[PDB]
DNA sequence: CTAAAAACATTCGTTCACGTGAGTTCCAGTACAAGTCTAGTC
DNA sequence: GACTTGTACTGGAACTCACGTGAACGAATGTTTTTAG
């Protein structure tokens, strides 16, 4: 279980209650792959250069 | 090549292979001269995102492979290639583009006379000030800064140099900054001045008076040498002793003296014992000229014959009637005031004897012979780092309950893996 | 002039790459407490 | 006072989760233009 955000619900400007909002229906993704060199299987990183 | 005064040759490691070979074609469109391969022929060498240190570790490594006279490049970033790229032509290359005093006294040799006399008096009369107050510690610290201050080969007038002598933090720093940058320090003038530590250094020079002692009658309202003389009766015989021949004692011995009173006590010693050597230990053993007690060590170098060589030495030289003061009036060790006749009348020295074996004789002279804070030193650094045990005796190990005798000085320090050092570098 | 084929336009699901906010937990640094400072004789 | 050892605190970094932007790829479906007979 874990907060998605903390917020404040303003029924005035001088009126303010804490919430949390929590998403009970969520989508199920598979793992991300990670890139590995073929050679050795030792992990790699991919960086973003723009010249 | 349009610019043939110009060879430019890049950097794989971090630049990547895309990256160099994408500069290399973009350099080549604009006329420039890039070599594949490293050679005498480049002139400037470009990095990139590469710490300026990590970059001369490369220009070392091509500098041995090169023949010599070669003039080496000049190390360059990226900026200047690119700058170079957008304005068309190579811009001018800008400056953008482009062990040790060991904490132990024992391991420092220590001249007699140095080059920090006003600081090394300044350490020692607060080092003396908080002794007084009652502080031990505070005490050995300032004299192992005074002791660091004493060894150094160069004289200090900046306090850059005192980052990597050892034993000083922030109270010693300071001291050593006021004495530098204003001369007279002003805590020295305040502790100097002030009467508690007048009357404890009168107090403390008399002898068979202590810290405790000197302490306990100030608490009581004695303020001046004399009145201790007006209720002569809560003084022992060494304090009655002392302030008697106050005067004699006060003043330094000179070498004279020294040579006088060894010429009478191995005439003596001879008497009584013959073949007995006697050697001068103490602070003239170390080449000081004057002094405030002459120390012999005597012994015998046959073994088992100095059982109570002491007692009949001490008798005969009373019966010669030379001993003010006998510290019992067996035993081999005994304190004394001396009757020296001067040849113009007499003055009061103290002369201290001390018996050991041949065995016991290296122990003996090395611990006789090195100032307090050498052989404090010393000690502590045997039983820490070695783990053994030193003492005027012998050196001991607990693991393995066998004494580490030895034959000579040299020994003694050889054992410990400490380099020797002769008697006259062993002050503090 | 008409029909077939090629090319172009728009939409849709999926995967990948990065960036950014929020919540939870670990850890490396900093502060402070306490011990030590030499060894012996008398 | 200076150093060494041991304990406690704690603010930030790392990690995970979730969402949004931008791009490529296949894939499709439809629509428009060009060329052959
Ligand atoms: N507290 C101590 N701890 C260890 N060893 C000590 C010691 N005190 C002395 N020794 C050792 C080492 C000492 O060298 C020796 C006795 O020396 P002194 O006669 O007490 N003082 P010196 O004659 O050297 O100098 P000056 O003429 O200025 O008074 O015993
Ligand atoms: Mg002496």
């Amino acid at each position: 279980k874990r907060a998605l955000s903390r917020l404040k619900l303003k029924l005035n400007k001088d009126i303010v209650i804490s919430v949390g909002i929590y998403n009970l229906v969520q989508k199920a993704l598979k793992p991300p792959p990670i890139k590995l060199y073929r050679e050795t299987n030792e992990p790699v990183k991919t960086k973003t250069r723009t010249f | 090549t349009r610019f043939p005064g110009v060879a430019i040759y890049l950097v794989e490691p971090r630049m990547g292979r895309s990256r160099r070979a994408f500069l290399t074609g973009l350099a080549r469109s604009k006329g420039f001269r890039v070599l594949d391969a490293c050679s005498s022929e480049a002139t400037h060498v470009v990095m990139e995102e590469t710490s300026a240190e990590e970059a001369v570790s490369w220009q070392e490594r091509r500098m041995a492979a090169a023949p010599p006279g070669c003039t080496p490049p000049a190390l360059l970033d990226i900026s200047w290639l690119t700058e170079s790229l957008g304005a068309g032509q190579p811009v001018p290359v800008e400056c953008r583009h482009r062990a040790w005093m060991p904490a132990y006294a024992c391991q420092r040799p220590t001249p007699l006379t140095h080059h920090n006399t006003g600081l090394s008096e300044a350490l020692e009369i607060l080092a003396e000030a908080a002794g007084f107050e009652g502080s031990e510690g505070r005490l050995l610290t300032f004299c192992r800064a005074a002791s660091v201050l004493k060894a150094l080969p160069s004289p200090v007038t900046t306090l850059s140099q005192l980052q990597g002598l050892p034993h000083f933090g922030e109270h010693s720093s300071r001291v050593v900054q006021e004495l530098l940058e204003h001369g007279v320090c002003e805590e020295v003038e305040r502790v100097r001045r002030s009467e508690r530590y007048q009357t404890m250094k009168l107090f403390t020079q008399i002898f068979g008076v202590g810290v405790k002692t000197a302490d306990r009658w100030y608490r009581e309202g004695l303020r001046t040498l004399d009145d201790l003389r007006e209720q002569p009766q809560k003084l022992t015989q060494q304090q009655k002793a002392g302030l008697q021949h106050h005067q004699d004692l006060s003043t330094p011995v000179l070498r004279s003296d020294v040579d006088a009173l060894q010429q009478v006590v191995e005439e003596a010693v001879g008497q009584a014992l013959p073949g007995a050597t006697v050697t001068l230990t103490g602070g003239f053993r170390r080449g000081k000229l004057q002094g405030h007690d002459v120390d012999f060590l005597i012994t015998h170098p046959k073994e088992g014959q100095e059982a109570g060589l002491l007692p009949r030495v001490m008798c005969r030289l009373q019966d010669q009637g030379l001993i003010l003061y006998h510290q019992h009036q067996a035993f081999e060790r005994s304190f004394c005031i001396f009757r020296l006749p001067q040849p113009p009348s007499w003055k009061a020295v103290r002369v201290d004897l001390v018996v050991a074996p041949v065995s016991q004789f290296p122990f003996a002279l090395l611990g006789w012979t090195g100032s307090k804070l050498f052989q404090r030193e010393l000690r502590r650094f045997s039983r820490k780092e070695k783990g053994l045990w030193l003492n005027s005796h012998g050196l001991f190990d607990p693991e393995q309950k066998t004494f580490f005798q030895a034959a000579s000085e040299e020994d003694i320090f050889r054992h410990l893996g400490l380099e020797y050092l002769p008697p006259e570098q062993r002050n503090a």
